[PDB]
RNA sequence: GUUCCGAAGGGACGGGCGAUGGCCUCCGUUGCCCUCAGCCGAUCGAAAGGGAGUCGGGUUCAGAUCCCCGAAUCCGGAGUG
RNA sequence: ACCCGGUGAGGCGGGGGGGCGAGCCGGGCUCUCGCUUCUGGCGCCAAGCGCCCGGCCGGCCGGGCGCGACCCGCUCCGGGG
């Protein structure tokens, strides 16, 4: 399965791709406004693991918090 | 012990600006292609009187260049200037008083009045009644001019901002002593609530 | 008459028979016209003029 | 011989002089929040220096040879759910009174077919927007001697399967009539892929400035050879 | 095609119209303040018996929430007579004593008698 | 916070298409498309500011530019005008 | 990245093309410019050219597309960083 490989990729979060993914990534969020619907999970492995189910019913808010 | 008021001054209850007989902010007119490349034109309707400020103000009236209309402006009236005159905004107008040109295009030894600090800003520097700046010198390279300011400074400006052609008109307004207080409260009327100053 | 009551009144007793009629007065109406009049007739001359200098050069 | 009451009246569009047409403004329109960010995400992609492994994504299978894949492909596509309930209610009179082999969708199903070494060509889609669901893929697929493939569109990749998106196709068993062109095809795809893979590791991307950015360093250059 | 304004609005929709599948409320409301509750009873004072004589007007008090239109259609309806005109205030005990003036063709004492008040 | 980091308009002369009623004339209701379209920001804020148009005589116990009589006037509407 | 200013985010960067200069044997090269300055007037909702098409009877009536108004581009333009 592949949610393991995903799962070691997010563990290795120093690497240069995953610093790279998660520059990007959050300066799109930091573009978007503070509360906002997700279309579907970023995460889908963690998702799962933490309970998530690609069914109708399950929605996905993507939130930002200040800092400090 | 008590906030003072010099303290209190900062919170905005009583300490606001008495704007309401004001006729509006002086403002140049924005940059654009016109002004960028060539020049356009405007005939001073008004001359006007606004509390609060020692200078008048010189209602303008330009044309669109893009739909059909007139647009209404007010500039710090420069002295000598008059109604019923042409009045030349742009890049390559030519340099006499009342016209707007960048800094960069004028020579040096020039007399300015409503200089922009920044592009774009719409004239922040000298535009107080008899207030002026002069062009000290220039610097191709980097675009950069040299500017003496009225309080004796001098500035480090962009080369391609406006400004106006002239001394600010009102010019000797601090020479005739107020004579009593009355003078002084409707003076401090038209502006704010900070004149009966106590020790 | 206050502007309100202007609704009233018929178009004669409101305006002139006259270009700019009940807008703008009769004097500057003709400086207005011998303005235009005048100044397309320079702009006429400075035209050929330039013409002629292009000939010229 | 026709009206002298017909002249023409050219118009004059001088600084001052006359009022401009109303010509093309689409590059200087006020775009809304969400056209401004998908526009300038891409060119961030442009500007930074993109990491190899997700580099690799960008270099595709050219067009002509797409064609012929995407045509045997489209022999295997599973069945439509109708197919299925004709199928089934045969089965139920053939009863009352083989597997073909198909692809093979899902990145869960074509890892572990990889890593089991069931399938034979691999063909992943370019642009899923996690990359990082099929970034690991390539790699694990050069170990395994898997020939794998990257072709344009998610979407026209799951067009073979009969939904809206699927990430990466397996073919894991074909018939005697394609395994020729099955073999055509993984030729040229090993020799486009599993074969430079060093290369690929070590090519990095993006790191190119902008149009205006590279034009004045060009005349700035120029100036300098010139002098 | 092209853009020859240099703002972006937003474009127009297509907004259908409410085809409920099963209406909210089962009943439509029955009307309450009709004829008979909108006006209670007339006043039999001397200032009334006066307007009635003199003015050829009748005097009713009604509820504070009829219409002068309301109001004149009811007289229409119950006392089959045409009225000129209506004339309403909310008296300081709390109901709209209102004074309907007829048509002229009538009379008030007439139907003041038919109606019983006199 | 009140125009400041908004895809902030549900309008319109007209043209075309589609249906309808009325002597299917011509128009109207519309439904779709083409074309035109800055607003300074929803909304609240004055019985002394702005704001069309009613006056005279008589009448009660207590109401009158309000009721009765007589003279007016403004605004809105009106297929067939 | 992040920050500031302006605007109804209206013509930005290259390239082309054309005119005026300078100098070299009708030629290319470098540079430059692209139309508004005597007057308290007017200025929009395309003329013109070219290519298609339709309806009625070569004529009448009614449409469409392009040049006029150059092309290609990835940050709305500038200033910091
Ligand atoms: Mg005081
Ligand atoms: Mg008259
Ligand atoms: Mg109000
Ligand atoms: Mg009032």
């Amino acid at each position: 399965g592949a949610y393991k490989y995903i799962q070691e990729l997010w563990r290795k979060k120093q690497s240069d791709v995953m610093r790279f993914l998660l520059r990007v990534r959050c300066w799109q969020y930091r573009q978007l406004s503070a509360l906002h619907r997700a279309p579907r999970p970023t995460r889908p492995d963690k998702a799962r693991r933490l309970g998530y189910k690609a069914k109708q019913g399950y929605v996905i808010y993507r939130i930002r918090v200040r800092r400090g | 012990g008590r906030v003072i008021r010099g303290q209190r001054k900062g919170a905005g209850s009583v300490f606001r600006a008495h704007v309401k007989h004001r006729k509006g902010a002086a403002r140049l007119r924005a940059v654009d292609f016109a002004e960028r490349h060539g020049y356009i034109k405007g005939i001073v309707k008004d001359i006007i009187h606004d509390p609060g400020r020692g200078a008048p103000l010189a209602k303008v009236v330009f044309r669109d260049p893009y739909r059909f209309k007139k647009r209404t402006e007010l500039f710090i009236a420069a002295e000598g200037i008059h109604t019923g005159q042409f009045v030349y905004c742009g890049k390559k107008a030519q340099l006499n008083i009342g016209n707007v040109l960048p800094v960069g295009t004028m020579p040096e030894g020039t007399i300015v009045c409503c200089l922009e600090e920044k592009p774009g800003d719409r004239g922040k520097l000298a535009r107080a009644s008899g207030n002026y700046a002069t062009v000290i010198s220039h610097n191709p390279e980097t675009k950069k001019t040299r500017v003496k300011l009225p309080s004796g400074s001098k500035k480090v400006i962009s080369s391609a901002n406006r400004a106006v052609v002239g001394v600010v008109a009102g010019g000797g307004r601090i020479d005739k002593p107020i004579l009593k207080a009355g003078r002084a409260y409707h003076k401090y009327k038209a502006k704010r609530n900070c004149w009966p100053r106590v020790r | 008459v206050r502007p309100k009551v202007l609704m009233r009144l018929s178009k004669t007793k409101k305006h002139v028979s006259r270009a700019y009629g009940g807008s703008m007065c009769a004097k500057c109406v003709r400086d207005r016209i011998k303005r235009a009049f005048l100044i397309e007739e320079q702009k006429i001359v400075v035209k050929v003029l330039k013409a002629q200098a292009q000939s010229q050069k | 011989v026709v009206n002298p009451l017909f002249e023409k009246r050219p118009k004059n569009f001088g600084i001052g002089q006359d009022i401009q047409p109303k010509r093309d403004l689409t590059r200087f329109v006020k775009w809304p929040r969400y056209i401004r960010l998908q526009r300038q995400r891409a060119i961030l992609y442009k500007r930074l220096k993109v990491p190899p492994a997700i580099n690799q994504f960008t270099q595709v299978l050219d067009r002509q040879t797409a064609t012929q894949l995407l045509k045997l492909a489209h022999k295997y596509r599973p069945e439509t759910k109708q197919e299925k309930k004709q199928r089934l209610l045969a089965r139920a009179e053939k009863k009352a009174a083989k597997r073909p082999p198909v692809l093979r969708a899902g990145v869960n199903t074509v890892t572990t077919l990889v890593e089991n070494k069931k399938a034979q060509l691999v063909v992943i889609a370019h642009d899923v927007d996690p990359i990082e669901l099929v970034v690991f893929l390539p790699a694990l697929c050069r170990k395994m001697g898997v020939p794998y493939c990257i072709l344009k569109g998610k979407a026209r990749l799951g067009r073979l399967v009969h939904r809206k998106t699927c990430t990466t196709v397996a073919f894991t068993q074909v018939n005697s009539e394609d395994k020729g062109a099955l073999a055509k095809l993984v030729e040229a795809i090993r020799t486009n892929y599993n074969d430079r893979y060093d290369e690929i590791r070590r090519h990095w991307g993006g790191n190119v400035l902008g149009p205006k950015s590279v034009a004045r360093i060009a005349k700035l250059e120029k100036a300098k050879a010139k002098e | 095609k092209i853009r020859t304004s240099p703002t972006f609005r937003r474009p127009k929709t297509l907004r259908l119209r409410r085809q409920p599948k099963y209406p909210r409320k089962s009943a439509p409301r029955r009307n309450k303040l009709d004829h008979y509750a909108i006006i209670k009873f007339p006043l039999t004072t001397e200032s009334a018996m006066k307007k009635i004589e003199d003015n050829n007007t009748l005097v009713f008090i009604v509820d504070v929430k009829a219409n002068k239109h309301q109001i004149k259609q009811a007289v229409k309806k119950l006392y089959d007579i045409d009225v000129a005109k209506v004339n309403t205030l909310i008296r300081p005990d709390g109901e709209k004593k209102a004074y309907v003036r007829l048509a002229p063709d009538y009379d008030a004492l007439d139907v003041a008698n038919k109606i019983g008040i006199i």
